[PDB]
RNA sequence: GAAGCAUUUACUUUGAAAAAAUUAGAGUGUUCAAAGCAGGCCCGAGCCGCCUGGAUACCGCAGCUAGGAAUAAUGGAAUAGGA
RNA sequence: AACUGCGAAUGGCUCAUUAAAUCAGUUAUGGUUCCUUUGGUCGCUCGCCACUUGGAUAACUGUGGUAAUUCUAGAGCUAAUACAUGCCGACGGGCGCUGACCCCCUUCGCGGGGGGGAUGCGUGCAUUUAUCAGUGGUGACUCUAGAUAACCUCGGGCCGAUCGCACGCCCCCCGUGGCGGCGACGACCCAUUCGAACGUCUGCCCUAUCAACUUUCGAUGGUAGUCGCCGUGCCUACCAUGGUGACCACGGGUGACGGGGAAUCAGGGUUCGAUUCCGGAGAGGGAGCCUGAGAAACGGCUACCACAUCCAAGGAAGGCAGCA
């Protein structure tokens, strides 16, 4: 029999759906920015490196 | 002499072959390319696995085997048993009461990869721990020692 | 039952080894499936950790691929016509791993004729002509003809693929096990292998 | 065996539960969860041995029936739950937060730690994996699974995570002369600054450490658990602050202890 | 510090790992003891409790690890295919 | 009461078997399975009931059978987190092939170099193949993740038709709907815990009035399979002729379960360990299975053998090496 629980057990379930793929997205970002940092600095070390073989190439 | 004396075709599973052979390349000379891996422990391969054309899935270098367990060591004793030599290990075996030695020795059959072209009855080898191979053999060689030889008549 | 245990061969020196215990059910064994080919026929069995298997006993289609032509359809099982284990798996048409298979082309040459826009397995032409001419020619555009061209001068096909496609049937290697997963899927053989093979069934006949 | 074993002997109990002979056949034999058997500590026996709080495991039933005793923040009333090393145990109606750490002895000690302390906890991280769809996890000292950590943390190294949320606040690498505690073996519960790692391709590394006092020891990587930044431990140390003392000088200073309060 | 050892072993010393119980052994007046793993200190009483233990050793041989290198075994240049 | 779920594979007992077997220390799974706990994951898929679909069956009523059992038949009801069947939403699209058409181009008659794109065909995880490239990782991957072409088993994989406790919030389009907190149960998969199973190295009593064994009917190895949870003569086919032994193989005995340990007591050693902890094995003897994550289970079943109980002689029921 329909009753307004099993109603809002469904609302329930539909707003579990919302929060996780919410979640997920906030997750996905973070780490993208974080991605980008990291090794934004690995790269930038890397250049570091280059430019230690181009000072040590000239003296 | 060939390498395909078998009744199924005999080849690396992981090397394709027929990569769309076309009028660009040569015919020839073309030579298939050949998977072989490093093992680890600091075992080089040898330049035989890497130029040969032979197929052994039970190799070490170019087969589906992953060495791990225990390292080990012994001396040629047959070499009858295709592709599969007889090697014995000597040790001394401590008895307390009368707190003295006695001499033992154990058989085990380790899997030769014909990578190992020139090998003797009283070689040195050295075998490393895989999983069972077959019923009785569960090391493999990884490195061939002369002993006192080098030099013929 | 039918088991798969150790403790009943002879030792490595010969001796006889006694049992030390009843056999147990992790070391059974079970009666082989022997895949036939016929209209599809699959039975289920619960293995150990309530997990399934998929006796094959009875297959008629599979997945096979080309390979150098990165094609995978769907296709008929023809034959058996080689098995390196045994003879009397050919002659009983038993579908296992390493087995050699005729498989029909059909699904192959519709892709190269959509793909690269030659005739491929046609005897002498303008037979099929109201399919095949509209799915040859199109009166297509020019910079997609000139992609097709592009694609053109690389469509050369060896010739014991040529001739297997004037035949209708390909040979071909299963590379899954029936019986174990309830499929017969695998490869068209090309190459090296296609003359090993084809050498092969060329010996036992005479 | 047909199966699973689901009781524990009494003298087959780990020994640092210390566990006496003659008031039962049996030991409580801790349920499957974040810890193994032999490192863990069921809640029946730090309620009861350890705190007293209780005399029966009847009592301790009820007092987790009652729902309140929280475990890295969440409430367990299982009585035999492996509460493990690391892991925060709050009891919020009395307010006691003890934090589960080694003595010097390799024995879990009772220790008080503030409330504001009781909010995060130390992992080492045993796994870095990448998971469907390119994303990475790690898997830590307990069953956690933290998605999307920084790319910087490896292997064998500690992480800060706070609790009731499960991120990670914060890491220190495995690296020459951080801080470092014991978590199995001979020198168990014992804190030094890691001086070398020497490694064994096969077999396990062995990592040598040195105390405040200059003792060094050696023991395998795999009980060797991060704890600070160089010299600074990131948790209180419990008292003793992992020094081992030898039995003579342990003996002097009882000694010494009975004579000024005897 | 990344890599390797100008032989490889035995040997010896060290370090890890060798269940608990039992044995040896530290502490503790079970009324003594065999035992046990406990206990001890102030109350003029709020004391709405304080201190402390539940060590340590040993665990053959085989396996792993780091120093020594005498003793004992073994190896390198003789058709030089030597460094 | 009964259905459903779970447990009954732990514990207890005994030491008959068992001599590189069991077992101990060591090591391995990069060669596998794993109920439960714990942590991840659960709008990632473009595809005329959803404000809830369908049929039964117990308990219950009632008519019985048999000498006899925890035996059950026929009839009439009624449930589900049992058994099935099956949407909506997210959902706007994105991405990859396909490309009729449309636009700017060397322009001269063309060769043109770039762009938009209607229409189609596919998409997620798990499965089974094949190919390509080389985000994290190990001493070492044919690892992990990615890309492509497909497949995806009707004894047919997931993508919630389940259940409690608080009861609140938004209303224009309009007051009749729409939203919400905390749990319980559930799940394909990954990790974790408890393991289990298979392996590596070394180690066991007496006997030669046991010196050669094994190999047709697998003995040792190779190739391809089959089966299995996986590695492997585990089994099959085709080959090769191997493998072990005076450093005692093979065979026989044991009044032999192994070990931690026990007695003795200069140092050495000699005996003992059925027996409360760990490991194994068995349930009168052999054999075969069902169910389940897990058993070749015996306080489960089937069969034979040996004992044995009740019977109205048609049948039926057994298993103390659990506690007494
Ligand atoms: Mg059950
Ligand atoms: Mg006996
Ligand atoms: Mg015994
Ligand atoms: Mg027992
Ligand atoms: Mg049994
Ligand atoms: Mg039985």
């Amino acid at each position: 029999l329909v009753t307004p629980r099993v109603l809002q057990h469904k609302r329930r379930r539909i707003a579990l759906k919302k929060q996780r793929t919410k979640k997920n997205k906030e997750e996905a970002a973070e780490y993208a920015k974080l991605l980008a940092k990291r090794m934004k600095e690995a790269k930038e070390k890397r250049q570091e490196q280059i430019a230690k073989r181009r000072r040590l190439s000239s003296l | 002499a060939d390498i395909q004396t078998e009744r199924a075709y005999q080849k690396q599973p992981t090397i394709f072959q027929n990569k769309k052979r076309v009028l660009l390349g040569e015919t020839g000379k073309e030579k298939l390319p050949r998977y072989y891996k490093n093992i680890g422990l600091g075992f080089k391969t040898p330049k035989e696995a890497i130029e040969g054309t032979y197929i052994d899935k039970k190799c070490p270098f170019t087969g589906n085997v992953s060495i791990r367990g225990r390292i080990l060591s012994g001396v040629v004793t047959k070499m009858k048993m295709q592709r599969t030599i007889v090697i014995r290990r000597d040790y001394l075996h401590y008895i307390r009461k009368y707190n003295r030695f006695e001499k033992r020795h154990k058989n085990m059959s380790v899997h030769l990869s014909p990578c190992f072209r020139d090998v003797q009855i009283g070689d040195i080898v050295t075998v490393g721990e895989c999983r069972p191979l077959s019923k009785t053999v569960r090391f493999n060689v990884l490195k061939v020692t002369k002993a006192a030889g080098t030099k013929k008549q | 039952g039918i088991s798969r245990d150790n403790w009943h061969k002879r030792r490595k020196t010969g001796g006889k080894r006694k049992p030390y215990h009843k056999k147990r059910k992790y070391e059974l064994g079970r009666p082989a499936a022997n895949t036939k080919i016929g209209p599809r026929r699959i039975h289920t069995v619960r293995v150990r950790g309530g997990n399934k298997k998929y006796r094959a006993l009875r297959l008629d289609v599979g997945n096979f691929s080309w390979g150098s032509e990165c094609c995978t359809r769907k296709t008929r099982i023809i034959d058996v016509v080689y098995n390196a284990s045994n003879n009397e798996l050919v002659r009983t048409k038993t579908l296992v791993k390493n087995c050699i298979v005729l498989i029909d082309s059909t699904p192959y040459r519709q892709w190269y004729e959509s793909h690269y826009a030659l005739p491929l397995g046609r005897k002498k032409g303008a037979k099929l002509t109201p399919e095949e001419e509209e799915i040859l020619n199109k009166k297509r555009s020019k910079k997609i003809q000139k992609k097709y061209d592009e694609r053109k001068k690389n469509a050369k096909i060896s010739s014991l693929l040529e001739e297997q496609f004037q035949q209708g049937k390909l040979l071909a290697c299963i590379a899954s096990r029936p019986g174990q997963c309830g499929r017969a899927d695998g490869y068209v053989l090309e190459g090296k292998e296609l003359e090993f093979y084809l050498r092969k069934i060329k010996a036992r006949k005479g | 065996a047909r199966g699973p074993k689901k009781h524990l002997k009494r003298v087959a109990a780990p020994k640092h539960w210390m566990l006496d002979k003659l008031t039962g056949v049996f030991a409580p034999r801790p349920s499957t969860g974040p810890h193994k058997l032999r490192e863990c500590l069921p809640l029946i026996i730090f309620l009861r041995n350890r705190l007293k709080y209780a005399l029966t495991g009847d009592e301790v039933k009820k007092i987790c029936m009652q729902r309140f005793i929280k475990i890295d923040g969440k409430v367990r009333t299982d009585i035999t739950y492996p509460a493990g090393f690391m892991d925060v145990i709050s009891i919020d109606k009395t307010g006691e937060n003890f934090r589960l750490i080694y003595d010097t002895k390799g024995r879990f000690a009772v220790h008080r730690i503030t409330p504001e302390e009781a909010k995060y906890k130390l992992c080492k991280v045993r796994k870095i994996f990448v998971g469907t769809k390119g994303i990475p996890h790690l898997v830590t000292h307990d069953a956690r699974t933290i998605r999307y950590p920084d790319p910087l943390i490896k292997v064998n190294d500690t992480i800060q995570i706070d609790l009731e949320t499960g991120k990670i606040t914060d890491f220190i690498k495995f690296d020459t002369g951080n801080l470092c505690m014991v978590t199995g073996g001979a020198n168990l519960g014992r804190i030094g600054v890691i001086t070398n790692r020497e490694r064994h391709p096969g077999s396990f590394d062995v990592v040598h450490v040195k105390d405040a006092n200059g003792n060094s020891f050696a023991t395998r990587l795999s009980n060797i658990f991060v704890i600070g930044k160089g010299n600074k431990p990131w948790i209180s140390l419990p008292r003793g602050k992992g020094i081992r003392l030898t039995i003579a000088e342990e003996r002097d200073k009882r000694l010494a202890a009975k004579q000024s309060s005897g």
